């Protein structure tokens, strides 16, 4: 499955 | 900014013969950015019912699509396809080769 | 064998138009099994392999609010991004993300990787000790420090180490008949007479699976041949792969010249003349 937090740039 | 020109490959999915169903394919790829016009060309002239695969891209950021469309091959019949990228100076056409 | 689960991420600006365009796809080795496309009103995961159409509305649900989620961050990512670089926002810019696990032949966690990317070039990298970040630049530098704020890397390599290897496990449990099913290339030769004195031996390898082949042309049993046109493995359509090599030999002499078929799913290579 997914990543449930996308990272902040 | 880092930009690419595509990679094109005009192919069927089985060995094709004249009067026999077949897949008629377009594989674009190594490209950047994504957005690409990309056509399949029955004697020069577009074809309507043409799907294609999901975006995705390879281990150095560049983009691949196949596009694809059924078709039956003949003898007379030319087709091609035509690929217009921002990395080009004009549309590519690339002919079907049957024994490539 | 080794097994894999990859997504790839892209996040492309429209300068006029709205909000940015967001694709997600993910991978079970050389098959692609989910995709995400925020191109519609209420956009969802949906699936792209028929063994992934027993998943109830538990799975699907929580894949599309991840996948929401993560088009918006991207949206704001991207919106930083143009700040760092002091970009105009009239021009369209990309952003893209991989990520993904190994395991091992005992089917363990193997290694992991995560990847960013600005405009095509690597802009912030996951080093392979999954506990530090490598930047390309001093803007990305700041998002490797923004990163050390928020334990990212921690976050991250837990979930290389254990969310991506418990579903993957998951995953190949579901597709077993397919995807722990290798397929052999189905080969030929072709000739094509360039002229009265040469022609063209093309090796064919069809409807193979995974990806990974090697086509090579040996002259009299011995090693390898000097020009030999190959080109780039392509999909069918069907799941499967097509290859295949070209030499020019000199008419007569075609007995001379072999190919020989490298794949997972050949037990010993596969050789064969015209």
């Amino acid at each position: 499955r997914l990543p449930a937090k996308a990272p902040l740039l | 900014m880092i930009q690419r020109t595509p990679k094109i490959q005009v192919y069927s999915r089985h060995p094709a013969e004249n009067g026999k169903s077949n897949f008629l394919n377009c594989y674009v790829s190594g490209f950047h950015p994504s957005d690409i016009e990309v056509d399949l060309l029955k004697n020069g002239e577009r074809i309507e019912k043409v799907e294609h695969s999901d975006l995705s891209f390879s281990k150095d950021w560049s983009f691949y699509l196949l596009y694809y469309t059924e078709f039956t091959p003949t003898e007379k019949d030319e087709y091609a396809c035509r690929v217009n990228h921002v990395t080009l100076s004009q549309p590519k056409i690339v002919k079907w080769d049957r024994d490539m | 064998g080794s097994h894999s689960l990859k997504y790839f991420h892209t996040s492309v600006s429209r300068p006029g138009r709205g909000e940015p365009r967001f694709i997600s796809v993910g991978y079970v080795d050389d098959t692609q099994f989910v995709r995400f496309d925020n191109d519609a009103a209420s956009p969802r995961m949906v699936p792209r392999a028929p063994w992934m159409e027993q998943e109830g509305s538990e799975y699907w649900d929580r894949e599309t609010r991840s996948a929401r989620d993560t088009a918006q961050i991207f949206r704001v990512n991207l919106r930083t991004l143009r700040g760092y670089y002091n970009q105009s926002e009239a021009g369209s810019h990309t952003l893209q993300w991989m990520h993904g696990c190994e395991l091992g032949p005992d089917g363990r966690f193997l290694r992991g990787y995560e990847q960013f990317a600005y405009d095509g070039k690597d802009y912030l990298t996951l080093n392979e000790d999954l506990r530090s970040w490598t930047a390309v630049d001093t803007a990305a530098q700041i998002s490797e420090q923004k990163s050390n704020d928020a334990s990212e890397a921690e976050h991250q390599r837990a979930y290389l180490e254990d969310t991506c290897v418990e579903w993957l496990h998951k995953y190949l449990e579901k597709g077993k008949e397919t995807l722990l099913h290798l397929e052999p290339p189905k080969t030929h030769v072709t000739h094509h007479p360039i002229s009265d004195h040469e022609a063209t031996l093309r090796c064919w390898a069809l409807g193979f699976y995974p990806a990974e082949i090697t086509l090579t042309w040996q002259q009299d049993g011995e090693g390898h041949t000097q020009d030999t046109e190959l080109v780039e493995t392509r999909p069918a359509g069907d799941g499967t792969f097509q290859k295949w090599a070209a030499v020019v030999v000199p008419s007569g002499e075609e007995q001379r010249y072999t190919c020989h078929v490298q794949h997972e799913g050949l037990p010993e290579p596969v050789t064969l003349r015209w």
